[PDB]
């Protein structure tokens, strides 16, 4: 009975694994999306450094 | 206890009975391969499923 049930059980535990794999893509999106924000920033403070420079 | 009839009485009763049991045992022998069988198909399934 453990293996009858188990063949779904196990056909659920893939689409659990599915659902953590894509929280897991989403948390890393976020990071990666920040992280260029980050530098992104940090590009536009060196052009606002380069131009106060160049006056 | 000695006459011919009688032994011959208690053949027959003998060979009805050895009739008997072995319908009796032939009952078991069909258990036992179905515990078998249950057992042999239980265990494929539990190392399929593991797989």
């Amino acid at each position: 009975e453990q293996l009858a049930n188990a063949r779904r059980d196990y056909e659920a535990e893939i689409a659990r694994a599915r659902q953590e794999a894509a929280k897991i893509v989403a948390q890393a999106q976020e990071r990666a999306k920040q992280q260029e924000a980050e530098i992104i920033a940090q590009a536009r403070r060196e052009a606002e450094r380069l131009k106060e420079e160049a006056r | 206890g000695i006459n011919p009839t009688l032994f011959i009485a208690q053949l027959i009763n003998f060979l009805l009975l050895i009739f008997i049991l072995r319908a009796l045992l032939y009952r078991p022998v069909m258990n036992l391969l179905n515990e078998r069988t249950r057992r042999i198909e239980e265990s494929v399934r539990d190392a399929e499923k593991v797989r």
